[PDB]
């Protein structure tokens, strides 16, 4: 049918979404799985959310991401309103007016990562790197666990991403470069490029890699 | 939950 999870919201306003669901026989679970398909988001006066995963895994499966506004109006007109008329326009972070579900909800013909090759390197932080993964994964990249397991050839397009924020090393993160063949960025490359669904490219996130 |  509907299957929901919230973000961003408080025991009376997820009392409130209840409410919602058990009227409006949606499911409503704490975990976004394959399957969910709505993710209701606190947002400010005019549809703009923060940014959490719960927010980014939305985009990356063209999940229905809409301002917890449609829920308390569709209970305050007792009945379902439009998704349509309620998504998240923008987030603090990235564009308080950007479109970024919206983009991605009807390009599922042409996911931002196409023929990529990515691979989350060493440790993150508040995002389990399965996460991570998940959501390249769900962008039409494809995985790769470590650095040389980089399919060669010219055929395909290899990207290494890093956060460099949860390291203590100093032979660290300068240093892919020498490991192979990559472009390196940081994660902040992924979250911008799919809040967006507009594959930012990488000028702006390279990490200044050891030749 | 966390943010970014
Ligand atoms: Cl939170
Ligand atoms: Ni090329």
């Amino acid at each position: 049918r509907m299957s929901m999870v919230v973000s961003g919201l408080t025991p009376e306003e997820f009392m409130l979404v209840y409410k919602f669901a058990r009227k409006h026989h949606i499911t409503l679970t704490n975990l976004i799985t394959e399957e969910t398909t709505h993710v209701v988001m606190k947002t400010d006066a005019e549809f703009v959310c923060e940014r959490t995963l719960k927010y980014f895994l939305g985009i990356a499966g063209g999940k229905w991401v809409v301002s917890y506004f449609w829920v308390t109006q569709s209970i305050k007109e007792r009945k379902m309103l439009n998704e349509h008329d309620f998504e998240v326009r923008g987030d603090v972070v990235n564009g308080r007016n950007h479109q970024g579900p919206k983009r991605a909800r009807e390009s599922q013909d042409r996911k931002i990562f196409r023929g990529l090759e990515i691979c989350c390197y060493g440790p993150f932080t508040n995002m389990p790197t399965d996460q991570l993964e998940w959501m390249v994964q769900l962008c039409g990249a494809s995985v790769v666990k470590e650095l040389s397991s980089f399919t060669l050839g010219t055929g395909v397009h290899p990207i290494v991403v890093v956060q460099p924020d949860a390291w203590t090393e100093d032979n660290g993160f300068h240093a892919i470069g020498q490991m192979c063949e990559a472009p390196v960025v940081t994660r902040e490359w992924v979250l911008t490029s799919v809040a967006l669904y507009q594959c930012q490219e990488l000028d702006t996130y390279l990490i200044p890699q050891i030749p | 939950s966390p943010t970014f």
